[PDB]
């Protein structure tokens, strides 16, 4: 709400039409303002969110923004006009819960530990779950149907997505792509992006006598034919590509814009391209040999999407949208209207977004036409049956799959999962593997500007890609170095390389979320940028003894620094899941050795937050741990300090709460035992009466009389009197 | 049973190699009655069976030998009269693995559906010496053909099935003696049934579409019965032997 | 690790900065050169580097088939017409290079020449990559499709006179869109021909073997002392990095970076509604030893007050007017006279009873014990007792600091026994 | 062929033989200066600012480590991407705007690459 | 099941409840068994939880000791009474004629 | 092997002249006549020795 | 079942004939063993073996 | 292979030893040793997990699989094959799991539950497809099963 | 309905409900609107009448 909006805006800043010229809509600053309800007559007034949820109404803000146009040539300017209606979550930055005590929270209704996070739309608490995806503009060697071992490559960039394949089906590179009728060798789409020198070819495929050996039969079909130069590469490629010399120009800009749009071109200057396939066939040829075949389920190419990339994309569709159908208005109204000057503020509907953001909250179902995005189950309704449950649901995870196949790879637990997420807390049923949830520690990191990065990188030494040949990829000591998946060229002595950016990083010249990994059977040094991927944070270790000491916790303790500080200090630092695999862990201050880098935080932090009220769960199993996360999510307990002004659907409370007796750090931290959610009894292990044969229990009629386990269920009964068209009303 | 199965794994019958399907999977695939299996299995029994020479000798008859996997090295060699490719076959390690191949039955493995080679264009000059001299075929090919007969000469067979991909000797260690078999990776038990040395009397396979064709719909039945109560076994549970019969 | 030996010196040259090229041949290994292949010619522009060379191959050597060289020239020529022809005779006999830029701006990138005991360093004003272009196969297309055209325009005998007359096809100029403006600037053919547009001018080729080459190479050396220093040159390791990288443009929100960057008196006042506890050593030590010592004096004494030797921060600074208890509600006043009276009650006495405290200031229990954890802990069987002990050397180093904080806690409590009636 | 060092590089250029070598060395965008009387900013420092004459010194420490002394501050000199291709280095130089001259300087067979301390210039402020 | 963290959990809540204290449960950590049983042993309890206990009903002590402890049981929504259903003709569904 | 013509760069193939065999390529009039015997070896991996299982 | 929360149905026959066949075909006496092997399925379990 | 097995036998061997060590060192009239010898429920496998020793996490029948390059997990060494490492779990449910083998211990958790939980839609299939397929024979009073038709 | 309407009366309900969305009216409101102007449009007075007119109807 406070940059990715104005960036939408300034990116549609101005829209106009192609008849009648010299007519525009500029717009100059949008503005979303404080939660406001329109209940009264044209009146704005500050609503809370209870009185949003006890009136079945939308908790969101008036939209406005100022523009300028040009009604009968006259520059006309409008300083505030509302566009729409955008739903405020709670405990934002605008929100009216922020910045407030928990005597103000009483006074506005509303419970102080509340976590929040989540929209009111017509009386109903959406959460927008986090959705996990496959990291974009990376290569991804895979095992076909037929078991050939193939690569894929889908590039997205902020207009289009393509994926484009390579297989070996014949013992030959065959590219496919959706553009085209069939697939075609891969040495003529060479010879078409500028490079026709099959010794030029084979260089930049590789050096190595087995590199040569299975390449040999594409350059013997590339023989076959009578293509040898880029002229008829084109022809061939155009004549090859379905409908949508001019054919060569087609062929051309699809090469150029369509194939590979992660990887960018100065002008129609394929080097960079060829580079980057010539990279693809190296590692395919590599992967053909020994089975080094990359997994999917490896977190550390996933990328996880919060609700601001999400809102930020609809609101961008939307005001595209709005766009078209305004530049519609106004070529239908100005040329047959009448000598009246027409002007956009007449037909500016306000209800479009509004209607667009509150339906895509409710019903979940996003349908992105512009980007061809079709999703569902994206919100869900925040289940109150528990302060642990409404804490636990908002910290979920979502997959990409959404059960499409028991494959049983993703659905499993993998090692990297360690720190980022629970392993044990998933739900137990057909959703098993699929929804996760948080870690205890953890952060999703945002999107940099890369400026100083690519600066840093092209100061430490690294070659340009275009100034050498592709014959030097083929030697061991030369370490290709990307960044976002895009090829920034050439290093040699890696480990300096990574030391100077780890420095710089922990001196604080570059953003300390950046990411720095190496794959040396690859030979690839990954310099990752992007958001959403997920960091957790190490104490420094430098030569077997950590940064942080007694004195550095005593003087946190008493307030003279802070996690900033400690940060700023070169004292903890961020480490994703690539750089983790590279650098060494310790778990204990015993365990650290010679070969150590960093060291564990806290153990326990592993668990989330369902998980953490389990006392002492390393003594008991698995299953055990994760059938007690599923009871948790639905615990009967209190909700909040304003759960007798609550009013839900369906709610649980007890008689006589009582916090538990062994209290978990993660209790503690969270506050659940203020807002505890059962009852310490005195229980007795034995057997009595038989009727405790399989899991049952024995309960105690004093007991129950005394008030134990006394439960209050509340339900709500809405009815609606409303006025129809006619003059008439329900009575 | 099929939710009692729990669908184990290590379960490799005690030779801690070659997987097969076996639990649901395998039910499913018996009642389904593909013709193609997945990892089909062999069990053949030996005429010697105390003897490990004459069974080495079996396997190598009965397993497909490429030539690439026999000859230590095949050159093409442009000579200033001519050019072709000339292929060293390793006497020491056929003579070690026991095949009874020679230069003779390579040059009859050859020209056996490789682009329609003449018997005039291999030739034989030593003892383990294989010269191969292509030509023209006027068909959109010239002399530089040598190219796809060294990518597709390794993999001619010169001995054995085609059907079978691996073959291994299995060995049980009764008191009374110790005897050897074949567990045979492939999907022709004719074959198997037909090569010398074998007591084809004693044959087994577990491809029910490969036993009906060669030993009939009785014995295709009993392969059927006994397939499915090795598979029930294998997970310890019991079923009466009625129901299997009255579902083959 | 000291230089023992090998102490170069580096020299920089500026003669031929704007007329040095670095061509390579990514396809030609360094074993061959090209010193003995005769050259004809180099097509170039100032504008937009791609050069083009023109050379000769020999013919009379045997790995040249001269059958094949008549048919290529046969199929890029026609049979007699010489008129544009990309050979002289019917043989194959020039050979054409076209060069590709590998990046925009080579400023640094600069060749060195290394002498004994000296490197001089001179700039590059352009790297291309020379490859064997393939233009007469475009060429020898063309003719074929002209060739087709003829035969299929002769395809009789006598050809009559065809009323073929161009009728006046003259299209719109038709006012092109926004969007299909920048298409076609941006389409290759626009390029292209923006290219073509200038003028080309030919070189002449000197080989390395040729006098001249030993005559020019000279001109990469500069006239110059041994030992001169650089004006320039002379900047420090900071204003370097800072040049190499330029900037982009609860309580403890800013950190000690964002607070040192901060006037004094407002590090000493976010210190204090920070910790609440600290002695002046301690202050002095956090804020640096290069801070006045009266100045940090001066700044402390107007937002924290002396308890027992050590500094307790003001109610007020905890309490502005506009905030109240987040407990309880009450107004800041009460809060910021509650904590006055618990900071009076500690410096008469080490020891501090929460009960006694509630039943005079009349609060709620969890606003006391708040006010008492601020600034104290818990003993068993003793109370509460200050966190930090009795700091004499503060108090004997500043005696008129310690009269006037006594005269500030008499006034303070003539003020609580004037509104609570002590 | 082993892969060789600046040091024993420099070493048998100069005592094991004296023939000169042409050698090709990628220096930094930025170098530690400022352009003499070139109006202007803390922009960026190229040759092409700076004047001819002595600009630094090059030398070769134990344990094999080559620094590049270009004033207060120290660059390291490493060995690049090990080219085996023919490079020939030219002079095209235009006497007239009809007709030039390109002559052939040499050939470039080595590569170096200068980098800034970053861990010196870190850890002396 | 091997749910010893059970028997942890219960032994350091009667310590707890003895000696007016909070036992922690964390996760890699946590309160020991010999401090737990050092309280118990300390207030006069057995060091393992098990404590003589005698029948009510018959009135006659048991043979084996009985484990007694806090432990913390929590309710959950599901409900018999919610979850009783029982439908007699009742109404139909208007294409197909069933409930 | 696969060789590579020095002026263009392009694959060269073996084809019989008017001489003698000869490496010639599909672009460009350069040929190169074998003068001795030129070889290339794969060793491909022969099979081992598969021992008894049990 | 393991009485951990099992939802179980309950069905009550509207004839006779039914109700018969009901208790003598699906009589738990009658029941007592499966037909894949024979083995008595309605036997003792916890609380009772031991 | 072979080093696996070998380290697989090897803490095979020592599970079995520390399970024979306990039950040798417990005392009767234990309410454990007494169900698993009843049968009533557990067994002498899960008494040696929850006293002696835990055996060790098998995925898929075999160690647990290298998820990071070349090493389970970033806390060991790259190219360990360690059964620490590879996920041997040393310590026992009384004295308590490191994280490692708390973690395998869910992966094997994650394994069981998955299995169990989807296999069985494949046999609610089977079982459906068999009985569509054999619910037309029935036995005839002449001692011949026959069909419907 | 809504097949037995000119293009006129369209356009006339499209400008009535675009102003019921600019002016943020409810649904209700919208549905009154969209009603009584059908019913002033029953007339033939006003359904043969001005541009202007219709403009005022909408209005009105
Ligand atoms: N108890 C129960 N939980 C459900 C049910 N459906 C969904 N859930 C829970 O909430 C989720 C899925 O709800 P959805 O199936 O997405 O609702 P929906 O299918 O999208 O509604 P439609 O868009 O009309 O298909 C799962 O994660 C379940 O945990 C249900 O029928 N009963
Ligand atoms: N998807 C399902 N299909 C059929 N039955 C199910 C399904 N989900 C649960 N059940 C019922 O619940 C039972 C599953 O329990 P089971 O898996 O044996 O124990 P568990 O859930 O592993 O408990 P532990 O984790 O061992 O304590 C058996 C089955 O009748
Ligand atoms: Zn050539």
């Amino acid at each position: 709400i406070n940059v990715e909006i104005k960036k939408i805006m300034k990116a549609n800043e101005k829209v106009t039409s192609d008849a009648d010229p010299m007519w525009y809509l500029k717009y100059l600053n949008i503005y979303v303002g404080l939660p406001d309800v329109e209940e009264s007559f044209n009146v704005t007034r500050p609503v809370s969110p209870h009185e949003c949820r006890l009136r079945d109404m939308t908790y969101s803000a008036p939209i406005t923004v100022d523009i300028e146009y040009t009604r009968g040539s006259q520059r006309i300017i409008r300083n505030a006009l509302p566009i729409g209606r955008m739903p405020i979550m709670l405990r934002s930055s605008n929100c009216v819960l922020t910045g407030k005590t928990p005597a103000e929270f009483a006074k506005l209704n509303e419970c102080p530990l509340d976590p929040g996070g989540y929209f009111i739309v017509k009386g109903v608490e959406k959460v927008i779950l986090i959705q996990e995806q496959l990291s974009k503009n990376r290569i991804i060697v895979e095992a076909d149907r037929k078991g050939a071992v193939g690569a894929s490559v889908t590039s997205s960039t902020h207009e289009k997505k393509s994926r484009t394949n390579m297989a070996v089906k014949q013992g030959r590179f065959y590219l496919r792509h959706n553009t085209l009728s069939e697939d075609i060798p891969i040495v003529i789409i060479f010879k078409a992006m500028g490079v026709e020198s099959d010794q030029e070819i084979v260089q930049m495929i590789g050096t190595e006598e087995h590199v040569m050996a299975a390449f040999g039969p594409s350059l013997e079909e590339c023989q076959k034919a009578q293509i040898f130069t880029q002229m008829q590469a084109l022809k061939y490629i155009g004549n090859k590509v379905r409908r949508q010399k001019t054919k060569i120009e087609e062929a051309r800009e699809l090469l150029a814009s369509t194939i590979l749009t992660h990887v960018p071109v100065k002008e129609f200057n394929f080097r960079a391209k060829c580079i980057y396939t010539a990279v693809m066939v190296r590692r395919v040829i590599l992967a053909q040999g020994d089975n080094k075949v990359d997994d999917r389920d490896y977190y550390g190419n996933k990328r996880l999407e919060l609700a601001g990339q999400l809102l930020s994309l609809l609101f961008e569709d939307l005001f595209k949208k709005f766009n078209s159908e305004m530049k519609k208005i106004a070529d239908q109204v100005i040329p047959k209207q009448r000598a009246a000057q027409f002007d956009v503020v007449k037909h500016m509907r306000q209800d479009q977004i509004t209607n667009g953001m509150v339906n895509a909250i409710s019903t979940g179902n996003w349908s992105l036409k512009r980007f061809k995005m079709d999703r569902q189950g994206v919100t869900q309704v925040l289940s109150r049956l528990s302060y642990i449950s409404a804490l636990g649901m908002m910290t979920r995870i979502s997959s990409q799959f959404e059960k499409t196949r028991k494959v049983s790879g993703p659905r499993s637990l993998q090692p990297s999962q360690w720190g980022m997420l629970c392993p044990s807390d998933t739900p137990e049923g057909e959703a098993c593997g699929l929804v996760k949830n948080l870690a205890l520690m953890t952060h999703i990191t945002t999107d940099m500007e890369d400026g100083p990065i690519v600066k840093l990188a092209s100061n430490l030494g690294v070659e340009d890609v275009n100034l050498l040949c592709g014959e030097e990829l083929s030697y061991p000591n030369v370490f290709l170095v990307f960044l976002n998946g895009n090829i920034l060229g050439v290093i040699r002595d890696h480990k300096k390389l990574v030391n100077t950016f780890r420095l710089m990083r922990r001196a604080g010249y570059i953003n300390e979320f950046v990411s720095i990994s190496t794959n040396l059977t690859d030979r690839c040094v990954y310099i990752s940028s992007d958001g959403g991927r997920l960091c957790r944070p190490y104490i420094i270790v430098k030569k077997q003894k950590p940064a942080v000491t007694n004195k550095h916790m005593e003087e946190l303790a008493q307030g003279y620094r802070n996690f900033e500080d400690f940060l700023h200090e070169s004292l903890v630092e961020y480490l994703d899941v690539n750089e983790e695999n590279d650098c060494n862990i310790a778990l204990y201050e015993h365990t650290i050795n010679k070969d150590t880098t960093h060291l564990e935080i806290e153990p326990f932090t592993l668990l989330g937050v369902c998980a953490g009220l389990i006392p002492y769960p390393h003594h008991n199993q698995s299953p055990r741990n994760t059938y007690q996360c599923a009871m948790g999510k639905q615990a009967m307990g209190t909700i909040g300090y304003n759960q007798r002004n609550r009013i839900d659907t369906l709610m649980y409370l007890l008689a006589y709460p009582q916090k538990p007796m062994v209290k978990t750090k993660t209790i503690e931290l969270i506050e659940f035992e203020k807002l505890p959610a059962g009852q310490n009894a005195t229980v007795a292990v034995m057997s009595y009466s038989g009727y405790d044969i399989e899991d049952a229990l024995v309960l105690n009629k004093a007991s129950l009389d005394r008030g134990f386990g006394r439960c209050l269920v509340y339900k709500n009964a809405k009815c609606t009197l409303k006025r129809y068209t006619n003059q008439t009303f329900d009575k | 049973p099929g939710t009692q199965m729990t669908l184990k794994t290590f379960h490799f019958a005690g030779v801690a190699s070659m997987n097969i399907t076996l639990g649901v999977p395998r039910i499913k695939e018996i009642i389904n009655a593909s013709k193609a299996i997945s990892t089909p299995i062999i069990t053949a029994q030996l005429d010697k069976d105390d003897d490990a020479d004459y069974a080495r000798l079996v396997k190598g008859r009965i397993e497909k030998t490429l030539l690439g996997e026999i000859s230590e090295y095949i050159e093409e060699v442009f000579l200033p009269d001519d050019c072709f490719i000339l292929v060293k076959l390793s006497l020491e390690r056929i003579r070690l693995l026991r095949l009874e191949v020679n230069a003779e039955t390579v040059r009859y493995s050859i020209c056996t559906s490789k682009l329609r080679v003449k018997p005039g264009d291999v030739a034989v000059h030593g003892e383990a010496v294989v010269c191969v001299t292509p030509r023209e075929n006027s068909k959109s090919s010239m002399y530089y053909v040598l190219q796809f007969l060294k990518e597709d000469l390794p993999k001619v067979v010169v001995q054995g099935i085609p059907e079978v991909s691996r073959a291994v000797i299995h060995i049980d260690e009764q008191s009374g003696k110790e005897k050897y078999k074949l567990l045979v990776e492939g999907d022709n038990l004719r074959a198997v049934m037909a090569t010398h040395g074998v007591k084809g009397t004693r044959t087994t396979s577990n491809n029910t579409y490969e036993v009906e064709k060669t030993l009939g719909i009785e014995a295709a039945r009993t392969t059927i019965i006994n397939e499915i109560q090795y598979t029930m076994v294998n997970h310890g549970m019991s079923i009466d032997r009625r129901h299997v019969m009255l579902l083959s | 690790d000291d230089p023992v030996v090998q102490e170069i010196d580096v020299y920089l040259a500026k003669s031929l900065a704007e007329k040095l090229y670095l061509f390579q041949y990514p396809v030609r290994p360094a074993s061959m050169t090209y010193d003995d292949i005769p050259h004809l010619s180099a097509k170039i522009k100032p504008k937009q580097q791609k050069v083009e060379l023109e050379m000769a191959i020999d013919t009379l050597n045997p790995n040249y088939c001269r059958s094949k060289g008549e048919q290529i020239a046969l199929n890029v020529d026609g049979a007699c017409a010489d008129e544009t022809s990309t050979y002289s005779s019917k043989l194959m006999d020039k050979q054409t290079f076209c060069s590709s830029q590998t990046t925009s701006n080579t400023s640094r990138y600069a060749a060195a020449l290394y002498r004994q005991g000296e490197l001089h360093l001179t700039p590059l004003h352009g790297i291309l990559q020379l490859r064997p272009s393939f233009s007469y196969l475009d060429k020898a297309d063309a003719k074929h499709r002209e060739r087709e055209a003829a035969n299929e325009a002769g395809d009789s005998s006598q050809d009559e006179a065809e009323d073929d007359v161009k009728q006046i096809t003259v299209r719109f100029s038709r006012p092109e869109s926004e969007q299909a403006r920048q298409r076609r600037v941006q389409s290759y053919e626009f390029l292209q021909k923006k290219h073509a547009e200038e003028p080309w001018v030919h070189l002449h080729y000197y080989g390395l073997r040729d006098s001249r080459s030993e005559h020019e190479r000279q001109y990469l050396l500069c006239p110059g002392s041994s030992g001169v220093e650089n004006t320039e040159l002379v900047k420090s390791p900071s204003e370097y990095l800072m040049m190499l990288m330029p900037p982009s443009q609860p309580s403890n929100v800013l950190s000690m970076a964002q607070l040192r960057t901060l006037p004094l008196a407002d590090q000493i006042k976010i210190l204090m509604k920070n910790v609440k506890v600290m002695p002046f050593a301690n202050l002095m030590s956090l804020l640096g030893p290069s801070i006045d010592s009266v100045a940090v004096l001066r700044g402390i004494q107007k937002v924290a007050m002396l308890v027992q030797g050590n500094w307790v921060v003001k109610s007020d600074i905890l309490y502005p007017k506009d905030s109240s208890s987040p407990h309880s509600g009450v107004p800041a006043e009460v809060l910021c006279r509650g904590r006055d009276f618990v900071m009076w009650k500690f410096t008469q006495s080490r020891w501090v009873v929460r009960k006694e405290v509630a039943t005079v200031t009349k609060l709620c229990a969890e606003d006391v014990k708040d006010f008492l954890e601020h600034m104290a802990v818990v003993r068993i069987n003793k109370g509460w007792e200050f966190i930090l002990p009795y700091d004499g050397e503060f108090i004997k180093k500043h005696p008129d600091v310690v009269q006037r904080q006594h005269m500030l806690w008499t006034g303070i409590q003539a003020k609580l026994e004037k509104v609570y009636n002590l | 062929l082993p892969k060789d060092v600046s040091v024993a590089e420099l070493l048998r250029e100069l005592s094991l033989t004296k023939e000169e070598e042409l050698l090709f060395l990628q220096l930094p965008d930025t170098l530690p200066g400022q352009p003499p009387t070139q109006d202007i900013a803390e922009n960026a420092c190229t040759l092409a600012d700076l004047t001819e004459g002595q600009v630094g010194k090059l030398l070769i420490r134990k344990s094999g480590r080559v620094q590049l002394l270009l004033g207060k501050v120290t660059l390291d000199v490493t060995m690049g991407t090990a080219c085996s291709f023919l490079q020939e280095l030219v002079s095209v130089g235009l006497g007239d705007s009809r007709t030039g001259e390109m002559t052939v300087l040499g050939h470039v067979k080595h590569k170096l690459v200068c980098s800034p301390d970053f861990e010196s210039l870190l850890d002396h402020k | 099941r091997m749910t010893v963290g059970k028997l942890i959990e219960l032994l350091a809540g009667k310590a707890g409840v003895l000696d007016g204290r909070f036992h922690y449960g964390t996760a890699f950590g946590g309160s020991k068994v010999k401090d737990v049983c050092e309280d118990l042993v300390r207030h006069g309890y057995n060091y393992l939880g098990k404590d003589y206990v005698t029948s009510g009903i018959t009135g006659e002590p048991l043979e084996a000791y009985i484990y007694f402890g806090p432990v913390y049981y929590q309710k959950l929504k599901h409900m018999v009474l919610d979850k009783m259903h029982a439908r007699a003709r009742g109404p139909r569904a208007v294409l197909t004629r069933q409930p | 092997m696969l060789l590579f013509c020095p002026g263009c760069g392009n694959g060269l193939i073996v084809e019989e002249g008017q001489r003698c065999h000869r490496f010639a390529c599909n672009t460009c009039p350069y040929v190169h006549n074998i003068t001795r015997k030129v070889t290339n070896r794969k060793y491909p991996k022969l099979k081992e020795v598969d021992d008894v299982l049990g | 079942a393991d009485f951990d929360g099992d939802e179980m149905n309950l069905h009550l026959p509207q004839t006779e004939e039914a109700k018969a066949e009901a208790l003598v075909l699906m009589g738990t006496k009658a029941n007592l063993v499966t037909p894949r092997n024979g083995e008595p399925l309605i036997a003792a379990i916890q609380d009772f073996l031991t | 292979e072979t080093l696996e097995a070998l380290i697989l036998k090897e803490l095979s061997v020592i599970r079995d030893h520390a399970g024979s060590a306990c039950l040798r060192e417990l005392d009767k009239s234990n309410s454990p040793l007494t169900m698993a010898l009843c049968g009533s429920k557990g067994s002498f496998i899960n008494i040696s997990q929850m006293i002696a020793c835990v055996g060790q996490q098998a995925i898929s029948g075999s160690r647990v699989p290298d998820g990071f390059e070349n090493r389970s997990l970033p806390h060991f060494e790259k190219h360990s094959k360690l059964p620490a490492a590879k996920g041997f779990v040393a310590n026992s449910f009384y004295s308590g799991l490191t994280p490692t083998e708390f973690f395998f211990h869910t992966m094997a958790g994650r394994e069981g539950l998955v299995d169990t939980a989807v296999k069985t839609a494949e046999t609610g299939y089977m079982q459906r497809r068999l009985v569509k397929s054999l619910e037309d024979l029935c036995s005839q009073y002449d001692l011949t099963v026959r069909s419907s038709t | 309905e809504n097949e037995q309407v000119s293009r006129s009366q369209q356009r006339g309900l499209r400008r009535v409900r675009d102003l019921c969305r600019v002016l943020q009216l409810p649904p209700t409101f919208e549905d009154t609107a969209v009603a009584y102007y059908q019913q002033a449009y029953r007339h033939s007075g006003i359904r043969a009448a001005r541009l202007q007119k219709k403009e005022v109807l909408v209005g009105c």
